């Protein structure tokens, strides 16, 4: 509804480390929107973001939710956000489970 | 006005224009596809001429 | 993947099958002698490329992709190596094992 | 083909199919080799 699927402004957002995608593609050619994308977003450790992969375990991916999904990341640290020691609790996810 | 009007005729096939059949399967399925509207087509071009 | 006229990376950026194609295509699993513990990263595919491949086309490069608009040079935001490598395990299920 | 020394007779002729090699690879662009 009102969507489109432009998927080149969240690629010049921000500069990416590596993809660290599951799915890479052009992902449409940014006119039409097809299927239901979803956003699932939470914010985890760099050895995590490994360890959340298609068939992968670890520690991360049993706990919380287990990931046939795209993981195409705009894999770039929000450092203005995490600058300080303290930092908050505002991407929570339940890694106890 | 009978043979234009067998154009728009799917004899099966998903839709009678041709771009959809390219544009929505696989080049085999389209190949099936096309292969049926190019008997469908040959076979009221042949009505015709007879 | 492997049949004729089937699309996704491997049929589309490693090799393209031809679609009037005669020949036998023979699989069989092989975690035995593959797939270590530790992972086993000596197999790769080509994930990102320019365009599609032609039927039989082997294109081996390690030209770095450039994904975004701006241009760059090895490696940077827009700059991806064109090859993924695969950790083959044990542990993987039926999808994700190795074939030969 | 036999011809004469320098002109052309300009008549017909026709090749035969020798070796097909599989290198596989996009060609685009060719040169000879000087001995
Ligand atoms: C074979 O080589 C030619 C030239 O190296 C390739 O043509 C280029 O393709 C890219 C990607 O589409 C274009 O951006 C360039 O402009 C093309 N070059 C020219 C001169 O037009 C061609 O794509 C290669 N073949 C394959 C199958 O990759």
């Amino acid at each position: 509804s009102n969507c489109v699927a432009d998927y080149s402004v969240l690629y010049n957002f921000a500069p990416f480390f590596a993809f660290k995608c599951y799915g890479v593609s052009p992902t449409k050619l940014n006119d039409l929107c097809f299927t239901n994308v979803y956003a699932d977003s939470f914010v985890i450790k760099g050895n995590e973001v490994s360890q959340i992969a298609p068939g992968q375990t670890g520690n991360i991916a049993d706990y919380n939710y287990k990931l046939d999904f795209t993981g195409c990341v705009i894999a770039w640290n929000s450092n203005k956000l995490d600058s300080k020691h303290s930092g908050n609790y505002d991407y929570w996810y339940r890694s106890l489970r | 006005n009978t043979l234009v009007k067998q154009l728009s005729s799917k004899f099966g096939a998903i839709s009678s224009v041709l771009n959809d059949i390219l544009s929505r399967l696989d080049p085999p399925e389209a190949e099936v596809q096309i292969d049926r509207l190019i008997t469908g087509r040959l076979q009221s071009l042949q009505t015709y001429v007879t | 993947q492997i049949a004729p006229g089937q699309t996704g990376n491997i049929a589309d950026y490693n090799y393209k099958l031809p679609d009037d194609f005669t020949g036998c295509v023979i699989a069989w699993n092989s975690n035995k002698l593959d797939s270590k513990h530790s992972g086993n990263y000596d197999y790769w595919y080509r994930s990102l490329r320019k365009s599609k491949l032609k039927p039989f086309e082997r294109d081996i490069s390690t030209e770095i992709y450039q994904a975004g608009n701006k241009p760059c040079k090895g490696k940077g935001p827009n700059c991806y190596f064109p090859l993924q490598s695969y950790g083959f395990r044990p542990t993987y299920g039926v999808g994700h094992q190795p074939y030969r | 083909t036999p011809i004469i020394g320098r002109d052309f007779p300009q008549g017909f002729s026709a090749l035969e199919p020798l070796v097909d090699l599989p290198i596989g690879i996009n060609i685009t662009r060719f040169q000879t080799l000087l001995a």
